[PDB]
RNA sequence: UGUACAACGGGGUAUUGUAAGCAGUAGAGUAGCGUUACGAUCUGCUGAGAUUAAGCCUUUGUUGUCUGAUUUGU
RNA sequence: GAAUGUUACCGCAAUAGUAAUUGAACUUAGUACGAGAGGAACAGUUCAUUCGGAUAAUUGGUUUUUGCGGCUGUCUGAUCAGGCAUUGCCGCGAAGCUACCAUCCGCUGGAUUAUGGCUGAACGCCUCUAAGUCAGAAUCCAUGCUAGAACGCGGUGAUUUC
RNA sequence: GUGAACAGCCUCUAGUUGAUAGAAUAAUGUAGAUAAGGGAAGUCGGCAAAAUAGAUCCGUAACUUCGGGAUAAGGAUUGGC
């Protein structure tokens, strides 16, 4: 479940394929994130690779600064459009999707988080914790 | 992966299964067994309380239809020449 | 559930609410600082011309005038004039929190109020002086 | 852990979070608190005094049953008379 | 020549054929092995599904993420009112497998079990077991004489219960009869335990108790005749392919010319047996009482019934088998629940399960209150009640 | 587990019911239908529908200022568990519950009061206005009277 | 010829969103002589009114129905 | 679906098919090992990938329920109540169907391969092999699952008054 | 009548009510729709659908044979009384 998560995770409704583009919710200067890849995608015929709130992708930034972009970055996933059952009773949703740029240890480069941040997300990632100032 | 006919997980699961398991199992039977003879003298009591108001040779054939209608199966069998074990 | 209300009330194309431009038009320093934006290469109009009542961006200053002498920004007007309707409403009509409800519908009407309506007033004026 | 790993083990051992409760009562510890009751939350209806304000509740409630809170002919007409206009009315609407 | 891209194929080839069931009731293929240390038991019970509902759960399972955590989960209600014991069957060992010797019955028979064997039981005389009740008089030989028998001779001892199927909400008037097999002692012993069962009623509680591993055995609901991108799973065509887009393009390109067995065909989806194991039991709730829809977390007076009732079914007014998750059927169809082949080894079998709530609002559409009081204290007065 | 009302019509929101949104300032919006959600999305206003209790405490329909409305509020500071305390508070429960229901019937007869004398005028001014169809029932209720004589 | 069956009716359970009719001093104003006339709309009677099995639950009510045809033997 | 007296209920199982898969996590443990840098596994536990079989409590989707309400144009003198606009259009919408867009469930006995052995000749040494024999792979045959020979079978109930 | 309009839709005069029918509502079709999150990852190829659309006002680039391009583009609005 990726190097640097905190533990086994549960599933969540799959939101963002491979192609989608989330905003960035961190201040490293990024604009937007453009997934690629999924990191622990599954192996299917016609399938796309998608994530959902709390993993771990590979994304480049669309848009942002010139010396931010045309490379490819880690990001974790920490605001999704697409509902997801908590275990504890209601179905719940974010307005946007949206992610955070990482290393592969799970290390965010920026130094705060702005909106929101999933329970999911930051239960499993300790450093999106500390960063997070809103968590749900 | 070891899959679900690997050996030693097979071992270690007889192992487990031969402990806690099996004696959650023994008690779950014995438990069972109380309540199935309550409900029994439950309905017995029942019954009486009902009823106040209101107050070995195997040998041979079952019986006469039975041997009757055998031994015409067998003739049957015998004179058409279906017969499994018999020429 | 039918095509017009779904995509004009997606969730990638939802506005900003009522209650917000509510708490951003009460205070004199967000208005302010809602009249006096940095340039955004990214926004209608450089970032300028934005009505607060509707939160909205516009290409130049006659066409936030003609906006202004519209029967749309009248209506948003008109829905930004009472109680904002937060949760607290909804808990105490249920009969949960009600003397918190009751004191928030009073700070409204006290203090809140009047200020947001003058706000608004010297905001309309100054809209008119510059268009 | 000394005591999870001569019960059960790490995994297997369930430990009761109850144990440590500082309560006036050690019989209470073992004690399931209740949290719904006929739609409502007892939760948000806990508190101390709950006593003496239901009380005073049943103090307001008896003084107004005594004002009277909770408790055919009009003027030239008898209880016949309204009767009969109300079966003619019954009757031409119908 | 070889595929160019590796796929698991569509559906499973254990299953077939994909053919109607042959009874609405699903056989039982293999009983637990029998311990003769054991007391005398039941292996099986039959019930009738009724609906699904929402319950909340106070989880204990260490190691998990949801250790001392509420967990909302969906159960399936089964209505189980007690079945009655009417015969006895023994089986014999033989180089072509069990055969059954012979078949004692019981002296008095109820009308709900004599309908099963009539396919028109208003114009009958009712005439069915009339003279086999004559056989108990004067010490009942014959009986004896075919018990001895079974005493004798048989290996295994099944038990012959009909349901009761008047105490359900049921348009249906003729009970279900099944063979349940005997665990326990000796077969002298499963004889003399039948033989003073007869005619005696077994709940569902002296079968199964609470936190227990259970299978569901019954028939799947039925979807008449299908395409194969339902029937099987295969991806639909492009648009406006020639001759339709729901098939598979090429049934075969390779030299056998023939259709293999293997290639999916449309046809009958559904109403077929089906056993699925290991469902715990979440609750065994007593039909006479008041509040087996309530928790110790909630002190609301109400039974396991939703508002307006099972949609399509009614009432519950027996004992109940409350299961989690789902199981093959549809409502209102008969099952056959049966213990489980093996000591299972999980330590979901040894959880004890702690309910905190049960959901008991309507079926029927959006339900918003859990009793009819809550209905008419949230709403206040109505026009019609002043 | 806790019960929550519902953002736009105030109904109990139970465990596994209704969907929540989650704003950009962390309010969280729990909906107990997706008819009210799809509402919300719409932004229609919860004061001017009428089937809402908003509306109906904003106009007046149902009481909303009582002192038995005041004794469930959100508890920000917890109290140490009493067993005692525990059964006041279920017995306190039940009798609130029957003290606002009798209120809320009081409240709803005085406000329907009046209902009655408005029908009377409205019946007799119907039957002063409509003499000729008085007389058709006057011929056909003798002649019935006549066909049960004879 | 009955915990019989059915067609209606009743009660629940749900869906929508406040029926028709009447009234007001609420209604931007305008016209004639404070009043009257017109007036989108607002408010009250009114969570009203309508629908609710056709594959929902239940039923002390009303009205009826219970019957023809074919074949089968060791 | 005819036929082997008729009719009904409960069963047996020849044969045919067969199904599960992979990764991670806690603990073992910063332990064995190691100048260091680094760093495991068995036993005990928890989730997830792919596949398969179901299921509709909840969430989402769907609407000729033409169920309720509304809108444009026209028509029935107006109100009311309605017609038509090739399902007129818009909002909600039960029931049903359905989604890795929702939830649940998917095992355990014998015999083996490579290989490691025991006893032991051939060959007065020796040798796992020759006779004999112990273990051992996601393998094989079973257990379990699906169908049930329409010319395989058993047990049991009733068997006609013109 | 609506409307710029011999457009589309509804109506009066006049004229038709013709085209084998009945019962059910499986798969596959022919014709027509809706769909969460993502938005061309599909495909040889955005094929097909979707999106735009009337009218009023503001505003409108390169290039140019100076006539055009042009409804360029991009914005604000529309009911009733
Ligand atoms: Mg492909
Ligand atoms: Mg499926
Ligand atoms: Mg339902
Ligand atoms: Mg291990
Ligand atoms: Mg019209
Ligand atoms: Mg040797
Ligand atoms: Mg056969
Ligand atoms: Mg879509
Ligand atoms: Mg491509
Ligand atoms: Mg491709
Ligand atoms: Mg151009
Ligand atoms: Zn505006
Ligand atoms: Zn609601």
């Amino acid at each position: 479940s990726g190097n640097g998560a905190q533990g086994t995770k549960f599933r969540i409704s799959l939101g963002l394929p491979v192609g989608a583009i989330m905003n960035c919710a961190d201040n490293s200067g990024a604009r937007n994130l453009y997934i690629i890849a999924v990191k622990g995608s599954g192996s299917r015929l016609n399938r796309l690779p998608a994530a959902s709130l709390g993993d771990m992708v590979m994304a480049t930034v669309k848009k942002g600064k010139p010396e931010l972009r045309k490379k490819v970055m880690p990001a974790i996933v920490v605001r999704q459009a697409k509902s997801w059952r908590r275990r504890d009773g209601v179905f719940l949703y974010f307005e946007d999707n949206a992610g955070v740029i990482a290393n592969p240890k799970g290390e965010m480069k920026g130094s705060a988080i702005t909106g929101p941040v999933g329970k999911e997300c930051a239960d499993l990632w300790p450093r999106v914790a500390s960063n997070s100032g809103v968590v749900v | 992966a070891k899959s679900l006919r690997a050996s030693s997980h097979l071992n270690a699961k007889s192992v487990k299964r031969r402990g806690v398991f099996q004696k959650a199992v023994d008690a779950r039977e014995q438990r069972i067994s109380d309540k199935l003879k309550e409900d029994l003298l439950k309905q017995k009591l029942e019954d009486l309380k009902k009823k106040e108001e209101q107050g070995i040779s195997t040998s041979g054939w079952r019986d006469g239809r039975h041997h009757t209608y055998k031994k015409a199966k067998l003739m049957k069998q015998s004179k058409k020449k279906t017969s499994f074990t018999r020429f | 559930m039918g095509r017009y209300s779904v995509k004009r009330y997606k969730t990638k194309r939802r506005t900003r609410d009522l209650d917000l431009i509510y708490n951003d038009l009460s205070t004199k320093e967000s208005v302010q600082k809602l009249l006096n934006q940095p340039l955004d290469e990214t926004k209608p109009g450089l970032g300028q011309h934005y009505c607060i009542h509707c939160a909205k961006y516009m290409e130049t200053a006659i066409a936030l005038k003609t906006h202004l002498k519209g029967k749309v920004h009248k209506r948003r007007v008109k829905e930004l004039r009472g109680v904002p309707y937060t949760q607290e409403v909804s808990d105490a009509a249920a009969g949960y929190n009600l003397n918190k409800f009751l004191n928030r519908v009073q700070e409204i009407t006290q203090s809140v109020g009047p200020e947001k309506e003058s706000n608004e007033a010297l905001l309309k004026e100054h809209l008119d002086s510059t268009l | 852990r000394d005591i999870e790993a001569e019960n059960g083990g790490a995994g297997v051992f369930n430990v009761n979070l109850k144990d440590k409760y500082l309560l006036e009562d050690d019989e209470w510890k073992n004690d399931i608190m209740p949290e719904i009751l006929d739609g409502k939350n007892v939760y948000d209806f806990l508190d101390p005094e709950i006593a003496a304000k239901l009380q005073a509740l049943e103090e307001e409630e008896e003084k107004l049953e005594n004002e009277g809170f909770y408790n055919e002919i009009y003027d030239g007409f008898e209880a016949s008379e309204v009767d009969d206009i109300k079966e003619k009315a019954a009757w031409i609407r119908n | 020549s070889h595929r160019k891209y590796e796929a698991p194929r569509h559906g499973h080839l254990g299953f077939l054929p994909r053919k109607r069931a042959a009874s609405i009731r699903a056989r039982v293929k293999a009983f637990p092995k029998d311990d003769r240390s054991k007391p005398v038991a039941l292996t099986s019970f039959l019930g009738y599904k009724a609906g699904m509902t929402t319950i909340v759960r106070d989880l204990d399972r260490p190691g998990s993420k949801f250790h001392k955590r509420e967990v909302v989960e969906a159960v399936t209600v089964v209505d189980t009112p007690p079945v009655v014991v009417v015969g006895v069957v023994g089986y014999v060992e033989t180089p072509r497998g069990l055969r059954s010797l012979t078949t004692v019955w019981a002296e008095h028979l109820s009308d709900e079990v004599k309908r099963r064997f009539y396919k028109n039981w208003y114009k009958s005389k009712k005439k069915a077991f009339t003279k086999y009740s004559a056989k108990y008089a004067q010490d009942g030989a014959g009986i004896e004489r075919e018990l001895a028998r079974i005493k004798k001779y048989a290996s295994v001892v099944r038990v012959l219960v009909h349901t009761q199927i008047r105490k359900t909400p049921l348009a249906q008037k003729k009970a279900h009869l099944a063979e349940i097999q005997l665990n326990g002692g000796s077969i002298s012993e499963k004889v003399d335990w039948a033989r003073e069962h007869f005619e005696k009623t077994v709940a569902v509680d002296s079968v199964f108790e609470q936190n227990e591993m259970i299978d569901a055995i019954a028939v799947t609901k039925g979807h008449g005749f299908e395409g194969v991108t339902h029937r099987w799973g295969t991806k639909k065509l492009p648009r406006k392919t020639h001759r339709g887009l729901r098939k598979v393009a090429c049934i075969g390109a390779w030299h056998p010319a023939h259709v293999m067995w293997s290639v999916a065909r449309a046809g009958q989806r559904g109403y077929h047996s089906r056993t699925s194991i290991n469902h715990k039991i979440y609750r065994v709730g007593k039909g006479d009482d008041e509040a087996n829809g309530a928790t110790s977390f909630d002190r609301t007076k109400k039974t396991i019934t939703p508002m307006g009732g099972f949609v399509h079914y009614g009432e519950i007014k027996n004992d109940f088998i409350m299961v989690k998750g789902c199981i093959p059927g549809n409502r209102k169809r008969i099952v056959t629940l049966r213990k489980s082949l093996y000591t299972n080894t999980s330590r979901k079998a040894l959880e004890e399960v702690s309910l905190k709530w049960i959901d008991t609002a309507s079926k029927f559409g959006k339900g918003r209150f859990q009793t009819p009081a809550e209905k008419h204290a949230f709403m206040g007065t109505l026009k019609k009640d002043l | 587990m806790r019960i929550y009302q519902c953002h736009f019509c105030s109904s109990p929101c139970y465990p596994g019911h209704g969907i929540m949104f989650v704003r950009n300032d962390a309010k969280e919006f729990r909906f107990c239908r997706s008819k009210c959600h799809k509402a919300f999305k719409q932004r229609r206003n919860p004061r001017k529908l009428k089937w809402t209790k908003a509306f109906r405490k904003a106009a007046g329909k149902e009481l909303a200022v009582d002192s038995t409305l005041t004794f469930a509020q959100r508890r920000n500071v917890p109290v140490r568990y009493n067993r005692e305390l525990v059964a006041t508070t279920l017995k306190a429960m039940a009798r609130i519950e029957e003290i606002r229901q009798k209120r809320e019937r009081a409240f709803y007869k005085n406000r329907m009061r009046g209902n009655k004398e408005k029908d009377f005028l409205r019946d007799k001014k119907l039957v002063e206005s409509n003499p000729e169809l008085l007389r058709i029932r006057e011929v056909e209720i003798a002649r019935k009277l006549a066909k049960e004589q004879e």
